């Protein structure tokens, strides 16, 4: 929430590369943050279990 | 490894049992007591 | 490539100078859980990136090494070095406890079972219907960090139930009995013989050279199974200085996967498991029956030391599947956002001991650990 | 002396009184039945 005051328009679309990817909506310049990284936070023990629970139903 | 080649076909047996010994309880000299128990141990 | 580190001058201790050889595990206020202060450890190092740590003194009876092995405390008890960061203990109880919005951690306490009949208790201080304890089995292999019954290198009891654990599964095998707030634990611990183990050991060392194994070249990793000797030990455990004190680099295991040795007779997938092992729980000292028949043989062939394949296979380098005076299944013990259980020592604060013969306390072994680190390492010194 | 240098513990009686001249007698060595003796010339 405090860095997202700077970041870019950039979309979503149907990738050109594989199954969905992001478009940047316009022309970013060297260094410039696109997207804060952002999601959850779980430790190496934890999401060693996760890293084969979902491959084990396979997403 | 030489030592190590020729003391642990021998020393890891016996004497390492007599050290699990003299682990438990210690008199003021222990040292006749493990003496004594590897002449037991030829 | 490198020297022997000298002596500094908290090393050579004069005669009053009562201070103690390793530097203490400094207690600072975590939490205050069953009305008692639980205290942290601040500076120590922890076990970390598959390795771990280990408390020296500064020797100066030999040559070659100026350290050898010591431990800080006079029994045994929780080991300070598989620990959290987050995890408290106490000099009352000895309890293990995570914070209150702390997770899923455990502790092992540094008994090396390897031989004979091993029992301790293991107390239940408190359980709440919010709070969980997985008191039981796990290896030098396995961490600390992960609640132990994740993998094969550990089994540990569910909390309400008994849902005995192995590879993350619960298995409602024995008596199924709560822990309440005045409960109890007691690992009736039965291993085979070290000559039984030793036989098991060429068993994975004759039927991996040669058997199924026809990568590019494998002679060399044939080589190392085929010298992969029952008892005997390839140590790199040298001594750092750390957080301006002295402590070890001490070698650990790496995770493996499950030994499946082709029998001819059972058409089958066949498994390593050890002369009839018996996991018992004695909650308030009643016979529970025997859970696990399964412990695995494992000392030279079944875990894998750290070893590097790239840097060492060019070429004086050691081998793959050896042994130490560190191996072996350890008393463990798991806590859950604050649920606090202690290990319990001598047979003075033993209130449930079966009639055996063969009661072994901790401290029979932890004397032998004592005793035999030191000359596992006068073999070192020539 | 060697009664905390080799640890600050109580069952670390063994650097300074048993095991000092069990590897000094050790630092000669072979049979088993002179290491019994070995273990004698401490005392």
């Amino acid at each position: 929430n405090q860095l997202t005051k700077r970041k870019k328009p950039v979309t979503f679309a149907r990738s050109a590369i594989h199954n969905w990817g992001l478009y940047a909506l316009e022309p970013i310049a060297a260094k410039e943050m696109i997207i804060e990284y952002v999601g959850e936070s779980i430790r190496q023990p934890v999401a060693e279990m996760r890293e084969k629970r979902y491959i084990k139903s396979g997403i | 490894s030489t030592t190590r080649r020729y003391l642990n076909e021998h020393v890891t047996k016996h004497l390492l049992e007599g050290m699990k010994l003299i682990a438990r309880e210690k008199p003021e000299d222990p040292l006749r007591v493990l003496g004594q128990f590897l002449i037991d141990a030829s | 490539s490198v020297p022997v580190i000298p002596y500094l001058d908290y090393d050579i201790v004069d005669l009053g100078s009562d201070i103690k050889k390793p530097d203490f595990p400094q207690l600072s206020e975590s939490h205050r859980i069953n009305e008692q202060q639980y205290y942290i450890t601040e500076d120590t190092p922890l076990n970390k990136r598959n390795f771990m740590y280990q408390p020296c003194a500064a020797n100066l009876m030999l040559d070659k090494l100026k350290y050898c092995g010591t431990d800080y405390f006079d029994k045994s008890s929780i080991n300070l070095m598989d620990r959290s960061d987050k995890l408290a203990f106490s000099l009352d109880d000895h309890s293990v406890s995570v914070s209150e919005n702390c997770g899923w951690r455990s502790v092992r306490s540094d008994v090396c079972m390897k031989e004979g009949k091993i029992y301790w208790e293991v107390e239940v201080k408190n359980v709440s219907d919010t709070s969980h304890i997985r008191c039981g089995i796990s290896r030098r292999e396995a961490s600390t960090e992960t609640p132990v019954g994740c993998d094969f290198y550990g089994y540990s009891i569910r909390d309400k139930g008994l849902q005995v654990i192995h590879e993350g599964r619960l298995h409602t095998v024995l008596k199924p009995h709560e822990m309440q707030a005045g409960d109890r634990i007691g690992f009736l611990l039965t291993l085979p013989s070290l000559q039984s183990q030793s036989e098991q050991a060429m068993d994975y060392s004759l039927k991996r050279i040669q058997e199924l194994n026809n990568k590019f070249n494998k002679e060399f990793y044939k080589f190392l199974l085929r010298s992969c000797e029952p008892t005997n030990v390839v140590r790199d455990q040298i001594a750092i200085r750390y957080k301006n004190q002295l402590f070890y680099e001490s070698t650990d295991y790496v995770k493996t996967t499950k030994p499946e040795y082709y029998d001819n007779r059972d058409d089958m997938q066949k498994f390593y498991e050890l002369e009839n092992s018996s996991f018992e729980v004695f909650v308030n000292g009643v016979s529970h029956g025997i859970a696990f028949e399964g412990l695995t043989p494992f000392l030279p062939p079944f875990s894998e030391l750290q070893y590097n394949e790239k840097f060492y296979l060019h070429h004086e380098i050691r081998n793959k599947y050896v042994n130490n005076n560190r191996l072996g299944y350890y008393a463990t013990l798991s806590s859950f956002q604050g649920g606090t259980a202690s290990i319990i020592t001598e047979a003075m604060e033993l209130k449930f001991l079966p009639k055996d013969v063969d009661i072994k306390t901790l401290n029979d072994i932890y004397n032998e650990q004592i005793a035999s680190d030191i000359v596992w390492d006068l073999i070192d010194e020539i």
